[PDB]
DNA sequence: CCGTTTTCGTTGTTTTTTTCTGTCTCGTGCCTGGTGTCTTGGGTGTAATCC
């Protein structure tokens, strides 16, 4: 079931795009789960670091991107609302995941 | 750091300004502020364009994406 | 002959350049790689012959719209397009001038060849060119494209699938989504042959509405406007079932209802054009 | 010509505009031709709008101007709609 | 501008008059194309 | 990746020159405020003779290399390439005389 | 002077905006958009300057012209 | 007191423009809102200019340049011409 | 009396009619709820300001001018109801 | 106005019941609210239709609404 | 702040018929599969500097 994660909007997940596919990311107690073709399951034990990009320089990007690095590659989740950045970072730090902010 | 070369932007600004009043002078800080604002605007526009392109299930941004973003913002009628 | 020409639809899955030949009763496209990939088009079967120069395009075009459909490879088509592509601070400005020379060269050669096709037809085929200044943007299929009026047709030839609407075959035009401060509208063409499916052109910018209305009037096409996208699958099947009863009850003339028929208004304040205190 | 509107050939009230500019907390002092200039501009703009609203009401065979005709006039004029792009018209 | 909008709108009254003459023309040319005898000879289409 | 600023003779990474400019020549070159072409025309990655200076005031070498009025750091005895004619004229406008460090002029 | 905005500069601006692939007409489209933006902003700035009875365009004119558009800029004396 | 509105002035302007046309009450409400809104915009921008230039008086130059900022090209040109004409004739008279 | 869950008073035809006036031909079934939420968030943002004005005037009735100022603050100027 | 006048009144009162208990309303406040709400929604449906046409579709879907509200700058 | 006028907001009841829905078949558009050819990597191989 959904974990202890609650978005700024009190929602159990966040809207994001993985490549050209729009969908929902769920931060569950043991894993990150993206529920939209293609479905992506990422256990926290397999995650090396999460990199968050909020504009990579000048101009405030209203929507930020999350790159999840793991032993088999990286997944970039794009178009996440910036208000959801702090709740996601605090939850991932709470789960013992290394968060890097460019 | 600013991604446009300074002299081309200054020449463009002077070319544009010369169509409203001849013999105008610009403080260097005015050109710097204009360049900062123009790049910030263009980066925000490119972010919206990227969002539109990803919405259409593509990777390549196209002029129709720019026109749609500018229309939705309320910039083009 | 016209050399180094690509054909659409392609007879094989491989894109190959060919040579187009003028013969006594038609044209022949012939691939150099295989003799069996010939495309023969009779002058009697061409309905419309279009030429389109590189005015903004990376390509030059000779398009044949057909009366009867042909079987090119595995595809039935009414449209056969013959084309070639131009594509391959002062130095970059000069490279644009060299591209403008290459445009003008291919434009002159392909226009001349399309006129020579018209001459070889003994006056059966007129050469049409698009009026670019009268063009408007819209979505007939899945992409936004520039729709171009010609003398006798509304065309789009740059992207597949092609649009060719003959103006004389139109019975009525309907403008859908037109109402209070709307961003865009749709245009629907109904044909005189009710068995033919209606053609939709979507998202025409509202800035072009008054221009499209003027153009339809200048071409003697009746139009009507509506706030709602009327279904034509329904409308047509009812009209096909009894075309006589349809016209007996007012056809589309009654549906038009141009008369505003509005007199209720919103009352009026004491009419006094006099300075008070 | 007693009223200041007459001395300027205007229909809008110069005196009321002067009072509103003064009793409005905009600046310590007010000129003598600022109310005149502003009244002239306002009268010109209202005439500009009423011309097109009359045109639209005459294209609908109507003698009275209603919010519909004002909406049509504004959204059909390139410059007025640019001026009034962030304005909602009730019953328009 | 007022005399040009009057002129442009009188050209638009001619535009509307043409559109009305086109709707009446097509109505007459639909009643002439389809006769009550063709309606009587209704063809029922069956799945082949 | 390191480049040698032609005017003062300092050697720093080319990306450092692009992002921050020359700490000494910025009063006359505006290297940070200059595009990559101007950075290359005033900072060259092809050089010879790495020099480390600790005390500009008392080092006879710094006086001999005319770098005793600059920031201590990495410097090059010889730098490939010279300043462009337009940049030379711009510096001459400021009243500063440019002596090439290319070695071909002595 | 509008050709001074080279293709690499537009590419750089798109890369900082996160754009992965770029068409060939994007450059001309962007040049047109930038020209419109700059035209409006410089027109407002020159209006401010003429009103202040000056022949030089200051940073205050640009800052007020951006505040006029709604593009408030910090760090230039506002 | 008797509420203030620009209704009679709009009637005057209308009869000047369209003698054989009438206005509804709601259209007059809209017109009054428009006039008030434009007055507020122009006065606020004039005050902003006066403060920008360390001035304590609103003269016709501030109003003119406010009109230059707010109105688009042709509208600004015609409204500036109209205002200067009216101010000139009021001064002359 | 307390009002409970009156959002469903924005029945399917209102939303459909609003879409048709907006030019929409085919409407997905998830739209109606989407729209409802959007509208809620809008009204909550406008009303919170109108009420803020009403309470500051030390009044107990929400007037039309309070709504007009609340809209004007968001750049939503409304002609017809005063101004 | 397409929405009615009494369900909308009840919705407005229900929403207003959170910010201050037992608040009265005025002649032209609910009407203005309905006009603004319908104008806003029509503009939003215009943008949604534009996005849906952009995606080569004719059906508007919730992700088009989300994209429109994202580009408008809505939270 | 206090007294006045009288509009239009709140209250309730009856009737109409457009809108919502249960049900069916078909199709068109969403999704899976096959394929293009470009930008780029990883490697061989020829050839080399360095001490
Ligand atoms: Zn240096």
């Amino acid at each position: 079931t959904p974990g202890s994660f609650q978005s700024q909007h009190m929602q159990p997940g966040v809207n994001c795009s993985l490549k050209a596919s729009e969908g929902q990311i769920y931060l569950l107690d043991k894993c990150l789960f993206f529920a939209t073709k293609p479905c992506v399951y990422l256990p926290y034990s397999g995650i090396i670091s999460v990199v968050t990009s909020r504009g990579t320089g000048q101009s405030t990007s209203r929507t930020f991107d999350i790159e999840v690095q793991f032993s088999g590659g990286s997944h970039t989740f794009a178009n996440i609302n910036k208000d959801e950045q702090k709740p996601i970072e605090d939850f991932l730090k709470g789960q013992g995941v290394r968060v890097k902010n460019e | 750091e600013l991604l446009i070369r300074k002299l081309p932007f200054q020449r463009l600004v002077r070319e544009i300004a010369q169509d409203f009043k001849t013999d105008l002078r610009f403080q260097s800080a005015a050109i710097g502020a204009l360049q900062e604002a123009s790049e910030a605007y263009l980066v925000g526009l490119f972010e919206d364009t990227n969002l539109c392109a990803i919405h259409a299930k593509r990777v390549t941004i196209m002029p129709k994406d720019i026109q749609l973003a500018r229309r939705i913002r309320g910039e083009r009628a | 002959k016209l050399e180094n020409v690509f054909v659409r639809p392609a007879p094989d899955s491989k894109r190959v350049t060919g040579t187009l030949f003028i013969h006594q009763n038609g044209i022949r496209y012939q691939s150099p790689v295989r003799s069996d990939h010939r495309v023969d088009i009779l002058f009697s079967n061409i309905k419309h012959l279009f030429f389109q120069p590189c005015k903004e395009e990376l390509m030059v075009i000779i398009h044949c719209h057909l009366k009867t459909p042909l079987m090119i490879g595995k595809k039935k088509t009414f449209d056969v397009q013959f084309y070639r592509e131009v594509s391959d601070d002062e130095d970059e400005l000069e490279q644009e001038q060299e591209e403008r020379r290459r445009k003008a060269l291919l434009d002159k050669e392909f226009r001349r060849f399309a006129e020579e096709i018209s001459e070889a037809s003994n006056g059966l085929l007129d050469l049409e060119t698009p009026f670019r200044e009268l063009g408007f943007t819209g979505v007939p299929f899945r992409s936004s494209v520039l729709c171009l009026p010609t003398r006798d047709c509304l065309i789009q030839l740059i992207d597949t699938p092609f649009l060719v609407v003959t103006l004389e075959e139109i019975e009525v035009a309907h403008l859908e989504r037109v109402q209070f401060g709307l961003k865009n509208f749709d245009l629907v063409f109904v044909f005189k042959d009710f068995s033919k499916p209606v053609v939709h052109i979507n998202t025409i910018p509202i800035e072009m509405l008054e221009f499209v209305k003027q153009w339809l009037t200048d071409v003697d096409i009746p139009y009507s406007e509506g706030a709602v996208n009327l279904n034509w699958g329904t409308i047509m099947k009812t009209i096909q079932a009894d075309p006589y009863e349809f016209f007996e009850n007012g056809g589309w003339s009654f549906l038009g209802g141009g008369e505003s028929d509005d007199e209720e208004s919103e009352e009026e304040e004491s009419e006094f054009q006099v300075s008070d205190e | 010509a007693k009223t200041r509107s007459s001395r300027a050939g205007l229909q809008f009230p110069v005196g009321r505009v002067h009072r509103l500019l003064r009793k409005g907390n905009y600046s310590e002092r007010v000129g003598a031709g600022a109310p005149v200039y502003l009244a002239a501009v306002l009268e010109y703009l209202t005439a500009e709008i009423l011309e097109l609203a009359g045109n639209a009401a005459r294209d609908n065979k109507k003698t009275r101007i209603i919010p519909r005709h004002l909406q049509l006039a504004i959204r059909n004029d390139e410059e007025l709609n640019k001026l009034l792009g962030r304005v909602t018209i009730a019953q328009g | 501008r007022n005399e040009t909008t009057n002129t442009e709108e009188e050209k638009e009254r001619l535009r509307k008059e043409i559109q009305k003459q086109l709707h009446e023309k097509i109505q007459k040319e639909g009643l002439a194309r389809f006769n009550k005898s063709d309606a009587q000879d209704g063809n029922e289409n069956h799945a082949v | 990746r390191e480049r040698a600023c032609m005017l003062c003779g300092i050697v720093l990474p080319g990306r450092v020159f692009m992002q921050n400019g020359c700490p000494n020549c910025d009063s006359v070159l505006n290297l940070r405020d200059s595009d990559q072409a101007t950075v290359n025309e005033c900072t060259s990655s092809s050089f010879e003779g790495l020099v480390a200076v600790g005390d500009n005031e008392h080092s006879w070498v710094a006086k001999w290399l005319r770098v005793d009025r600059f920031q201590p750091g990495l410097y090059a005895v010889r730098v490939d390439g010279r300043l462009p004619s337009d940049i030379v004229a711009a510096l001459e406008q400021y009243g500063v005389y440019y002596r090439p460090r290319d070695g071909s002029v002595i | 002077n509008i050709q001074g905005i080279t293709k690499p500069a537009i590419r750089r601006l798109a890369r900082r905006g996160g754009v992965k692939r770029i068409s060939g007409l994007i450059y001309e489209e962007t040049r047109g958009v930038l020209k419109v933006f700059l035209e409006n902003v410089i027109r407002d700035a020159v209006t401010y300057t003429e009103h202040a009875k000056r022949k030089t365009v200051t940073a205050m004119d640009v800052v007020y012209a951006l505040k006029r558009q709604g593009r408030t800029l910090y760090g230039f004396g506002g | 007191s008797r509420k203030e509105s620009y209704s009679i002035y709009v009637y005057k302007v209308l009869k000047q423009v369209h003698p054989d046309t009438g206005i509804s009450s709601k259209a007059m409400g809209i017109m009054n809102s428009f006039v008030n809104d434009i007055f507020e915009r122009i006065a606020g921008e004039a005050s902003r200019l006066a403060h920008y230039n360390k001035r304590s008086t609103i003269t016709s130059r501030e109003i003119q340049t406010a009109v230059r900022l707010l109105l688009p090209g042709e509208l600004a040109k015609h409204a500036v011409s109209e205002g200067t004409k009216a101010v000139t004739k009021y001064t002359s008279a």
